[PDB]
């Protein structure tokens, strides 16, 4: 048996972690926050015939920036060709890295109920020297049946790499539609 | 003087 | 009598249809998603003076392509000058239409809580041949005393038309902050 | 004792007060709404070497613009050095002012958990010649263990200044994320 | 080198 | 033809 002021005050604490990014969690991926993408060391942006902007100027694509944007209605996704490909982000701040979080389009939103082109298997890799080989930090898979977002569990590093390995199936690319690193900063 | 750029889409974006 | 998981269960329900772009629908008007409008065919955009950007460079207007737009703070509004006026989309799929979505801004948020500039009448028509005379798919009105998002249930389409006959009042022009359109894909 | 029924009551009506800028007031200082920054009468901002753009275009700051502005996320700030600094806003229309509200990012999402960058006592002036000295509508103080949006209750104005006097101890600057005006429309 | 585009109203905006 | 603008930091942005 709850009160009422007991409902008020679940629903209150719910709101709140909902304001704070979801999930409570401090984002140093977080472009805003001051991180940034290795550009150079991404994977090649598929880029096709889609989108232009006219009086015709220029074709429209999505850069990996995005990946570390929190917009995340359909379409503002960072898509690379096929089933592997990987991106290499500069945090915002040197960090023991304790954790990831990725997040897809909820189906009911995307058409015909799938989200085919979601990430399936990936991992995530330090980069001690900024310069160096990658320190494999953890593989996990992402949950096609999940939660549009799912944070994953577990040295400092501000260079990190998203590796994906494989799509949930989709035949010709794979969306990202963002990446978040969490952790606790050096002292 | 008021402006507009145009977007259209010749195949579906990636989604 | 309720217990307390249960009330955790019906918050945890209700913020995820809340992230789904409130209302759990696929919106296939939803630009990011690869829809646009005919620009060619929209009402004429009533710009007048208003927005200057400096240094004159230059005025600032609203493109119809915002009713597309998920931004619906108040002022991130299409506006056409008078009650009457219209829209086409090119939707992101052929798809049967079964639904359309209105929202305006609420009440609490616009000054001395009334929304004059709403619109009240419209309709709904489809366009077969997206070159043709529109198949009228259904007529509606827009309740300016109902909730800020309102959707209305009624061959495929991919070019829908939305035509305003009637605005809630306002003397001068009427803004249309977000318009989606529901249905299911060909098969 | 509290039934399922008005379990559901109570999260739509919370969910439709956060749904309206989460403080359910119309904000009589927000830009899209037709509020602009007196940015000859604005603190200057503090840009330092940071933000490049490439190719190195371009210097990256955040203008005053944005306290006018919704998004909150950490780093949509406008910055000014040292504990004091102060911005000048034109009102979307002249109005009797009633409240301002104050709104930081959440100490969680926030590195190492503190908000050292916020402000701490501020106050309010009004400008009745938008031409004149400030008339002091009240003076607050930003309570750095407080909720992330704090909103504070007190003729017309148009023209008011937000002037911060102090910070929660920041060495270097100040960072402003959102500033509200709320208020009556005179008759 | 750092840059800020301005905005002001003539009158209020649609809304 | 496709075009990308970079955004990387030199020093954190305040926060
Ligand atoms: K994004
Ligand atoms: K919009
Ligand atoms: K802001």
């Amino acid at each position: 048996g709850v009160t009422e002021e007991q409902v008020h005050h679940i629903v209150k604490q719910a709101l709140q972690r909902y304001s704070e990014d979801r999930i409570g969690l401090a984002d140093y991926a977080l472009e805003s926050g001051g991180a940034s993408v290795i550009s150079t060391r991404c994977s090649e942006t598929y880029e096709t015939k889609t989108a232009l902007l006219s009086i015709p100027l220029w074709y429209h694509s999505q850069s990996p920036r995005v990946i570390l944007q929190p917009d995340v209605h359909p379409g503002n996704c960072w898509a690379f060709q096929g089933p592997q490909g990987f991106a290499v982000v500069r945090l915002s701040a040197r960090i023991r890295p304790t954790a990831v979080t990725l997040e897809h389009v909820p189906k009911a939103l995307s058409p015909n109920s799938t989200i085919s082109s979601a990430p399936k298997d990936f991992a995530i890799f330090g980069f001690d020297e900024d310069l160096q080989e990658g320190t494999l930090l953890g593989k996990f898979t992402y949950d096609q049946d999940g939660e549009p977002i799912q944070t994953f569990h577990f040295g400092t590093y501000q260079v990190v790499e998203l590796r994906i390995l494989t799509n949930w199936g989709h035949p010709e690319y794979t969306c990202i539609y963002r990446f978040r690193v969490h952790g606790e900063p050096a002292h | 003087t008021w402006p507009h750029l145009q977007l259209c889409y010749l195949q579906p974006p990636p989604v």
